[PDB]
C-alpha cells in the first residue's frame, strides 16, 4: 500500500537501523515514465568534409599476422615486465 | 628478519623457515643440471643466465624484503616453487633432447589461414 | 581602375583573378600559372564592384551544366551538383561547413574526367573561393539573419 510510527519504531529497534530512511519499496521518487523527446548526437565523423573513409577506416588497416620465424649471446626476455605486487588497500584496509 | 611472516597469503604454501638457504641449494642445482647439457643449447645459456643472477642476488641480499624486490617474484615462498619448477623442467628437459633440427617440417599448406 | 572587382583571364575554364594580382601580372601561359589560373583563349572577362561574383559563377557554372557532355560519371553529376549547392549559395541559404565539401568534390571532378570541360567547371569553383570566400560567408550570415 505508510507505517504506523509505533512499529516504524519497532521495525528499525529490531534491525538496529533506521529503514524510513532508505526503503525497498519505490515511491514518488522514480523518475517520470513519461519524459520529454530527447535529441541525440552525432558522431565525430558527421563530417560534411575531409571525411574520407580511406583516412578512417579500421577494417582496412590490419596487416596479415607479422611472422618472426619459421622452420621452412642475447639476454633473456620475460614475455611482458613481472607484474607490480598490488598494494593494500586505502579506504578499507583488514574488513 | 623480524618475526616470521604468519602466512604467504596463498593457502597451501607454507612460510619458508629457512629462505636464503633453500635458494642457494635450489640455484646450485640448476647450474648442476644445466651442467649435463651441451654448452651450445640454446636452453643452457638462457637457464644460467637467469638463474646464476639470482643466485648472485640471494648471496648478496640478507634482507628477505629487499630480496623479494630484488628477484621481482612476490613472496620468498613462491620463488622457492619457480626455483623448484626449474628444477624439475630442467631435469626432464635433458632426456627430451629439444636441441637437433626439428623432427620435420609440417605439410605444405598446414598453416596459411583462411585456406 | 578601383572598379575592378576580378578579372577572368582567359575563358570561364581558367580560374577567376582578383585586382590585387591583376595590377601586374602579364598575360601569357607561365604568369597566369602562378596567378593560380591560365591564359587558356585570352578571353579577358572583367567585373566591376557593383558585379555579384557569387551570382557570376553560379551563372557560370551552370552554364556548364546546361552544356555537359554526360557520359562520364564526374562532369554529369557533379557539375549538376555543382549547380544545386552553388545555387543555394547565391540565395544564402547555404550553411558554413559546405563552402569546402564544394572544394572537395570540385578535386573529385577534376582529372577524373574524360573530358577536360569537367576541370574546366572545378578551376572556377575553386577560385571563387580561394580568392572570395568571406563573401559567401557573410552572404551566408545575412540569409541566417534575415530569415528567423
Ligand atoms: C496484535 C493485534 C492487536 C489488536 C489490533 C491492533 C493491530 O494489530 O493493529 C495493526 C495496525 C496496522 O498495521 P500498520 O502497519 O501499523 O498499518 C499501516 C497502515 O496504516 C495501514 O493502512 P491500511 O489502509 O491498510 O489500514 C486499513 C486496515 C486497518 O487494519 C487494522 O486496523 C487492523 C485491526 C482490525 C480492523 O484494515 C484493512 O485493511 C481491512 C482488512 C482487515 C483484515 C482483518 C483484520 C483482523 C484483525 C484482528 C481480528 C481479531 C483477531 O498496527 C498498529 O496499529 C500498530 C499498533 C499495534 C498495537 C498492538 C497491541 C498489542
Ligand atoms: S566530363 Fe567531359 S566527357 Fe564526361 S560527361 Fe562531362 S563533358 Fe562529357
Amino acid at each position: 500500500a505508510s507505517a504506523t510510527r509505533v512499529i516504524q519504531l519497532l521495525r528499525n529497534w529490531a534491525s538496529g537501523r533506521d529503514l524510513q530512511a532508505k526503503l525497498q519499496l519505490r515511491y514518488q521518487e522514480i523518475s517520470k515514465r513519461t519524459q520529454p523527446p530527447p535529441k541525440l548526437p552525432v558522431g565525430p565523423s558527421h563530417k560534411l568534409s575531409n571525411n574520407y573513409y580511406c583516412t578512417r577506416d579500421g577494417r582496412r588497416e590490419a596487416m596479415p599476422p607479422s611472422i618472426v620465424m619459421s622452420s621452412q649471446e642475447k639476454k633473456a626476455v620475460t614475455p611482458a615486465p613481472p607484474i607490480k605486487r598490488w598494494e593494500l588497500s586505502k579506504d578499507q584496509p583488514y574488513l | 628478519a623480524g618475526l616470521l611472516k604468519k602466512t604467504t597469503g596463498l593457502v597451501g604454501l607454507a612460510v619458508c623457515e629457512t629462505p636464503h638457504e633453500r635458494l642457494k641449494i635450489l640455484y646450485t642445482k640448476i647450474l648442476d643440471v644445466l651442467g649435463q647439457i651441451p654448452k651450445n643449447a640454446a636452453y643452457r645459456k638462457y637457464t644460467e643466465q637467469i638463474t646464476n643472477e639470482k643466485l648472485g642476488m640471494v648471496k648478496a641480499e640478507p634482507d628477505v624484503k629487499k630480496l623479494e624486490e630484488q628477484l621481482q617474484g612476490g613472496q620468498i615462498e613462491e620463488v622457492i616453487l619457480q626455483a623448484e619448477n626449474e628444477l624439475s623442467l630442467a631435469r626432464k628437459m635433458l632426456r627430451w633432447k629439444p636441441w637437433e633440427p626439428l623432427v620435420e617440417e609440417p605439410p605444405a599448406n598446414q598453416w596459411k589461414w583462411p585456406i | 581602375w578601383d572598379n575592378l572587382l576580378a578579372v577572368i583571364p582567359g575563358g570561364s575554364s581558367t580560374p577567376l583573378i582578383p585586382k590585387s594580382v591583376c595590377e601586374t601580372v602579364l598575360m601569357d601561359f607561365d604568369a597566369l600559372v602562378q596567378a593560380q589560373t591560365g591564359l587558356g583563349t585570352a578571353a579577358v572577362i572583367v567585373m566591376d564592384r557593383s558585379t555579384d561574383i557569387v551570382k557570376a559563377i553560379a551563372r557560370l557554372i551552370e552554364f556548364y551544366k546546361h552544356e555537359s557532355c554526360g557520359q562520364c560519371t564526374p562532369c554529369r553529376e557533379g557539375v549538376d551538383w555543382m549547380n544545386k549547392v552553388m545555387a543555394r549559395f547565391v540565395k544564402g541559404d547555404a550553411r558554413p561547413a559546405e563552402i569546402d565539401s564544394l572544394w572537395e568534390i570540385s578535386k573529385q571532378i577534376e582529372g577524373h574526367t574524360i573530358c577536360a570541360l569537367g576541370d574546366g567547371a572545378a578551376w572556377p569553383v575553386q577560385g571563387l573561393i580561394r580568392h572570395f570566400r568571406p563573401e559567401l560567408e557573410e552572404r551566408m550570415q545575412q540569409f541566417a539573419l534575415q530569415h528567423q
